[PDB]
RNA sequence: GAUAGAAAUUUUUAUCCUGACGCUAUAGAGAUAGUACCGUAAGGGAAAGAUGAAAGAAUAAAAUAAAAGUAAAAAAAAGCAAAGAUUACCCCUUCUACCUUUUGCAUAAUGGUUUAACCAGAAAAAAUCUAACAAAGAGAACUUUAGCUAGAUACCCCGAAACCAG
């Protein structure tokens, strides 16, 4: 007998139908196609553009890494603050 | 994993020598690890049995269990308790004498 | 001549070459082969866990008995417990009665997935060719060409070699195997063609004799010697990695 | 044997087909959308993050709808979103 | 305990067979192909049972989280019920403990 | 060497008809069945032991039990939340330059130490990095550029007797995972982050000059190391007048992850390419 | 002791174990004594102090504490600055 | 206290290769069938098939003649029915049925007329045994001061009065 051909994973980029309603939910998001960019990108066929964020992202990111995460020097300030208020 | 450099002076600082260059005229040979190490390891079972392990063992495995009983007679007295495994090619020694050994075997050239 | 680096402790070992264009055209040449994979230690019992695992590594079970809960009815109990004067019940689905369910069945499709250290499959590879290597099992033969396609010729030839019942002929890729052996080797069922990365345990004992083409010979000596001086995956290898595409 | 299609997205795919996939776009994609109400019992935290009093770590934090039931008689009327609890 | 008078027919079994022949013949593709396709990739079989193995507990939740939306109704509910009597018998009975 | 093919000539082939495992690898299983394991299986006679119905683990039947008449006292309190790190010591780090695993010719950091198989670290099991500990001072010999996330006074003063750099960063579990496994994360598509700021706690420990802070005032480093030198009598060498002082005075923003990476570069495997912003916004906020 | 979860069919721990318990790396467990909070004026000085000092927990105790909590409280951990840090370990000891 | 238990953040390459270390008439679906039959009703719900190429070969043919139960062939002092034996079946000598439950049962304590079919130990955290590789192991995510990965060794069946909803 003659032996089947072998299993190959092709290296050829995938893209799965959005309107077909019994695609997994995880092969739509966002991260699916800057993943594609990643292994591929030339063959991908996705615009660059899209890995960094929206100027509606940056803005979000911006308020939320500017309130939580503060600057060094009000930490260094804060500190002095202490170490005159414990002396 | 890449080949040890070439140094000028031997042994390095962190006590690593390479093998000699030929193979020593002796029956048994024992490889070098994958790290380049002396293959001798401890090994303990029951929290309370202490054993030595020789593993990468080619050749006459009962010339390397006669050459470990004489060394370690004079060092203990009597002949230590020994386990020949050829279907694998490991020397089971009773006792914790990594140590000793592996400068053994560096002096042997192996 | 072996490319990588022999250990310097050991000699390589040789095999004849032959070749399949003829009968008589036997011992054309000589090969080394590398003593760390065809002269390896004879592990007889590192082959049991290879064999048992590619027998066990894929059965999914189908048996499923229903339990007594998955009967059709049995919903009330058939007869009050005192005065009846006959042994007490509570379902008529019980296993004790006729039509009861399974107190312990197969429950479900069971899957007996389990995967050995790779480094085990590897020495198990090794130990079975020098294993047919030893036991005069082993031929290698010098590109795998036939003079024709007729399934008689190979029946002949083994016969006249002596190459025992079976033979496994083995290449190294699937759309390079010549017309002639695949037309000759698709009508017999002792003779299989198998392309080099379908090689393995199970195959090399299922056969009694082994042919390898001196193409996937070194093709072999460089998958299986890799896994000596190599690291542990920080990521699987399918990843790139600095030397190892 | 097992249903091709998941059960949950049966109804969904009722409206695919049929009078229902003549119906006007625009109606549709209305009713498609499944916006959240405003809040009208629960009082909602504006902060999407916050500090955890107990351990004073930085903690994620999600606003849940509290279920309200709308009685038929509602229907008839304008109660402003709000009915039963 | 009555045995059966008449001999059966021998059952003539080949034992090369295209099955047979062909048995684990891509076991070492991982091994002999660069490592691209685990051979876990091969399994034939349920959806949740390609590439794992436990016990009847954890295969009985497995197979809830998976294609419990595709299952039938008396399917769905003889489930449920397997699920809460083996969670009941492995924890609060048994012998070591 | 193998002595054993020799045997195996006289003997017959090997086949799937005669396998054996291993002696002692498989012990039998003892079922309940006969005399011996049977009419009580191995149970008992009565009570919760034969009907397998016995208490919870911990149980001491109705007693106050052991794990509830201990007060409480905080031993893991927080626990989840302090920082670990991975000790390196100079025996060991003198052990991967001999062997090749790391070379000092190459500036040395956590990066280069992962791909040497040196240590290993866990981002989720809340680890910041590798401290530097000083159990092989005395046989150190090596002279590296070592960048580490935390450093001891004698592992420090063993480095610079040589004409090493000894330098502390610290790395948010956001940038630590993409430091340690930077091809992972190249394959993800998204740009490089920002590495954050230390928190008010650790703002002291890199910004004083007496740790090799990299946030610290580089007008401090000499004296700072004078007095090591002084401390320890172990002459301070001119790390100036080196021909790899190029190499020894390279260091990172403390914005940057990589050496000679920015953030908002997206790194284009496959087709071994840079990609870099252009927008204004862009630019100034992975800049700022 | 939950032996196989609902969700994930994984071990579960004792939440009051770890609340009250330190687990050190040698299997040596570590605990308050009982009664170190309550009627400190009854007591003598020497029976205060004892009350206050660390103990540790034999063999039976430390087997069963280590049924009743995962293998996540049994890794080896690097805290920063921990008092408890060079206790990990046992030396010295001929068994 | 019993126990309950996330997320941020990560991973997942397509089609064929699908069949069976699943059962064979007390098994497998309840099924030859929700039909007979028992209930006013909701509801419960079975047993049942066997010749051969041709029975348009029924003065018809082949197959085991093997379960308990009877017939061929009722019984002859004496005893847990048997053993030691013996020229000889008994006669002689020696032995307080079997399980369960108990401090202790031939007990007049429990259960079984006998036969066939069916009916009850299941889990891998720590450990021991064997092996791979070893200051590192694992085909990612973890564990590491001789350790890590893989295999093997494990924890039953029948039964209440009740409780809640429709
Ligand atoms: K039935
Ligand atoms: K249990
Ligand atoms: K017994
Ligand atoms: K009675
Ligand atoms: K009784
Ligand atoms: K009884
Ligand atoms: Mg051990
Ligand atoms: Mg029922
Ligand atoms: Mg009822
Ligand atoms: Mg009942
Ligand atoms: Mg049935
Ligand atoms: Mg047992
Ligand atoms: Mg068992
Ligand atoms: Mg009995
Ligand atoms: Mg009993
Ligand atoms: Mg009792
Ligand atoms: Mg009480
Ligand atoms: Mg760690
Ligand atoms: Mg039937
Ligand atoms: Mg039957
Ligand atoms: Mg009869
Ligand atoms: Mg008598
Ligand atoms: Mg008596
Ligand atoms: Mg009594
Ligand atoms: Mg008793
Ligand atoms: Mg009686
Ligand atoms: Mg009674
Ligand atoms: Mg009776
Ligand atoms: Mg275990
Ligand atoms: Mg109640
Ligand atoms: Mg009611």
């Amino acid at each position: 007998y003659r032996a089947r051909p072998p299993p190959r994973r092709s290296q050829e980029p995938r893209w799965p139908d959005p309107d077909d309603p019994l695609t997994p939910r995880w092969q739509l998001s966002p991260r699916y196609a800057a993943k594609q960019f990643a292994r591929h990108g030339a063959a991908s066929g996705v615009a660059a553009g899209s890995l960094w964020p929206s100027q509606e992202q940056l803005r979000e990111l911006e308020a939320e890494e500017r309130e939580w995460y503060p600057s060094l020097a009000a930490m260094q300030e804060s500190l002095r603050v202490q170490q005159l208020a414990e002396e | 994993i890449p080949r040890p450099p070439k140094h000028e002076h031997y042994p390095t600082p962190s006590g690593w020598q390479p093998p000699r260059d030929p193979a020593p005229s002796l029956p048994y040979f024992v490889r070098r690890s994958r790290m380049h190490n002396i293959p001798v390891y401890r090994d303990i079972t029951h929290g309370n049995r202490q054993m030595t392990v020789i593993r990468k063992v080619e050749g006459d495995i009962w010339a390397l269990q006669k050459d470990v009983e004489d060394f370690l007679s004079p060092l203990l007295g009597k002949t230590p308790v020994t386990q020949v495994n050829e279907v694998t090619g490991t020397l089971r020694v009773k006792g914790y004498f990594d140590q000793q050994l592996k400068a053994w075997l560096l002096e042997k050239g192996f | 001549k072996c490319e990588l680096p022999v250990p310097a402790h050991r000699r390589p070992v040789q095999a004849w070459i032959e070749s399949l264009r003829g009968y008589e055209q036997e011992r054309v040449g000589l090969t080394e082969l590398h003593p760390d994979v065809f002269s390896t230690a004879p592990r007889l019992d590192i082959l049991h866990q290879v064999a048992i695992w590619q027998k066990n590594f894929k059965r999914i079970s189908y048996a499923k008995t229903k339990t007594r809960a998955e009967v059709r009815g049995g919903g009330r109990k058939p007869w009050v417990q005192k005065g009846s004067g006959r042994a007490r019940h509570g379902s008529i689905r019980s296993p004790i009665w006729r039509g009861g369910g399974v107190a312990h069945g197969p429950r479900g499709p069971t899957s007996y997935y389990y995967m050995l250290p790779m480094k085990v499959r590897v020495q198990g590879l090794k130990v079975a060719l020098t294993v047919k290597l030893a036991q005069d099992d082993l031929h290698i033969v010098d590109s795998l060409e036939l003079p024709t396609a007729d399934p008689q010729y190979l029946i002949e030839l083994a016969r006249y070699r002596r190459w025992g019942d079976s033979v496994l002929l083995v290449d190294l890729e699937h759309e390079d195997m010549p017309q002639n052996v695949v037309a000759a080797t698709s009508g017999l069922k002792t003779f299989n063609l198998v392309p080099a990365v379908g090689l393995n345990v199970h195959s090399m004992l299922k056969h009694q004799t082994l042919v390898l083409t001196l193409p996937t010979v070194a093709f072999l000596e460089e998958k299986l010697l890799w896994h000596n001086s190599r690291y542990t995956p920080l990521y699987p290898f399918r990843l790139p990695y600095c030397d190892f595409p | 044997p097992l249903h091709k299609v998941p059960v949950g997205l049966w109804k969904q795919l009722r409206l695919w087909e049929g009078i229902y996939s003549r119906l006007p776009r625009h109606y549709l994609r209305s009713l498609e959308e499944a916006r959240t109400p405003t809040p009208v019992h629960y009082r909602p935290h504006g902060a999407k993050f916050k500090i955890n009093p107990k351990n004073w770590q930085r903690e994620r934090v999600e606003d849940v709808p509290i279920p309200v039931h709308y009685p038929p008689e509602s229907q008839l009327g304008l109660w402003g979103g709000e009915g039963w609890v | 305990f009555h045995v059966r008078v008449t001999l059966p027919p021998r059952k003539v079994v080949d034992r090369w067979n295209e099955k047979r022949a062909m048995f684990g013949v891509y076991d070492n593709i991982g091994i002999l192909g660069n490592f691209e396709k685990h051979p876990k990739e091969l399994i034939k079989g349920p959806i949740w049972l390609r590439g794992w193995k436990g016990n009847e507990l954890q295969r009985c939740i497995r197979k809830k989280r998976m294609v419990g939306n595709r299952m039938f109704i008396d399917d769905l509910h003889n489930l449920n019920k397997r699920i809460s009597y083996l969670y009941k018998h492995f924890n609060r009975h048994g012998k070591y403990r | 060497g193998p002595r054993a093919l020799d045997l195996l000539r006289a003997l017959p082939r090997v086949s799937l008809a005669n396998l054996k495992p291993n002696p002692g690898s498989r012990k039998p299983e003892r079922r309940p069945r006969g005399r011996r394991r049977g009419r009580k299986c191995g149970r008992g006679h009565k009570g919760e032991r034969q009907r397998g119905t016995r208490p919870r683990l911990g149980f001491e039947g109705g007693q106050t039990p052991f794990y509830l008449r201990i007060p409480k006292y905080g031993f893991n309190e927080g626990h989840s939340f302090r920082h670990q790190y991975q000790p390196l010591s100079l025996n060991r780090l003198q052990y991967l330059i001999d062997l090749g695993r790391v070379d000092p010719t190459q500036p040395i950091d956590l990066t280069q130490l992962v791909n040497g198989r040196g240590v290993t670290i866990q981002p989720s099991k809340r680890d910041y990095g590798v401290q530097l500990v000083e159990e092989g001072a005395d046989t150190f010999k090596a002279k590296v550029n070592i960048e580490v996330q935390m450093a001891s006074e004698l592992a420090i003063a063993a480095i610079e007797k040589n004409g090493g750099v000894v330098t502390t960063a610290f790395y948010d579990p956001r940038s630590l995972e993409i430091l340690c496994k930077p091809v992972p994360f190249f394959l993800r598509g998204q740009p490089i982050p920002k590495r954050m700021l230390p928190p008010e706690a650790l703002v002291p420990y890199y910004t004083d000059a007496k740790n090799r802070g990299y946030l610290a005032d580089p007008a401090r480093f000499p004296e700072a190391r004078l007095e090591l030198a002084r401390k320890y009598g172990y002459v301070l060498p001119d790390i100036t007048k080196d021909e790899l002082f190029k190499m020894l005075s390279t260091r990172k923003d403390p914005r940057q992850i990589f050496f000679g990476l920015a953030p908002g570069w997206v790194v284009n495997m496959a087709d071994k390419k840079i990609l870099k912003p252009t927008d204004e916004n862009l630019l100034k906020y992975y800049s700022s | 002791v939950t032996y196989f979860s609902s969700r994930k069919g994984k071990r579960k721990t004792v939440k009051a174990v770890i609340y009250r318990f330190l687990r050190l790396h040698s299997g040596l467990w570590l605990r308050r004594k009982a009664g170190y909070k309550k009627k400190l004026w009854k007591k003598t000085a020497a029976r205060k102090r004892r009350l206050r000092e660390f103990v540790f927990c034999n063999k039976t105790q430390s087997k069963l504490l280590d049924k009743m909590t995962t293998s996540f409280w049994k890794r080896r951990n690097w805290y920063a600055d921990d008092p408890y840090q060079k206790y990990q370990d046992r030396t010295n000891l001929k068994v």
